[PDB]
C-alpha cells in the first residue's frame, strides 16, 4: 500500500541547485528555494506542499 | 469624639501612609505575575519577550 499523494502537492525534481544556505533571524537556516516561484523558506516547517 | 469611628485601630498617622501602599500595590509596574498561558506550536525564532 503506497499512500498516494494529495492535490495539493507539487512535482519538484530534486536537485543540488535547490537548497542554498542563507541566513534568516540569525542562523544559517538551510533555505529550500521552490523553483515554480522563487521563495526561499528558511525554517523546516510551513514550506509549501 | 474618639468614639464615633475608629478608623480600625490605627494610629491617625500611619493610616496615612497607607495611603500611598495600596497605591503601590496597584501600580503595574509591580504585577509580574500573569494569569494564563496560550499553548500552541510556533518556532522560536526572533524572541522577543512580549
Amino acid at each position: 500500500f503506497v499512500p498516494d499523494v494529495p492535490e495539493g502537492y507539487v512535482a519538484v525534481q530534486y536537485a543540488h541547485r535547490l537548497f542554498s544556505s542563507s541566513l534568516a533571524n540569525k542562523r544559517n537556516r538551510v533555505t529550500y528555494t521552490h523553483p515554480p516561484t522563487g521563495m526561499a523558506y528558511p525554517s523546516p516547517t510551513g514550506r509549501p506542499h | 469624639e474618639a468614639f464615633r469611628w475608629s478608623r480600625y485601630f490605627l494610629d491617625e498617622l500611619q493610616l496615612r501612609r497607607l495611603s500611598v501602599g495600596l497605591r503601590l500595590i496597584t501600580n503595574p509596574r509591580i504585577a509580574r505575575r500573569f494569569n494564563g498561558v496560550r499553548i500552541m506550536y510556533l518556532t522560536d525564532d526572533d524572541p522577543d519577550p512580549d
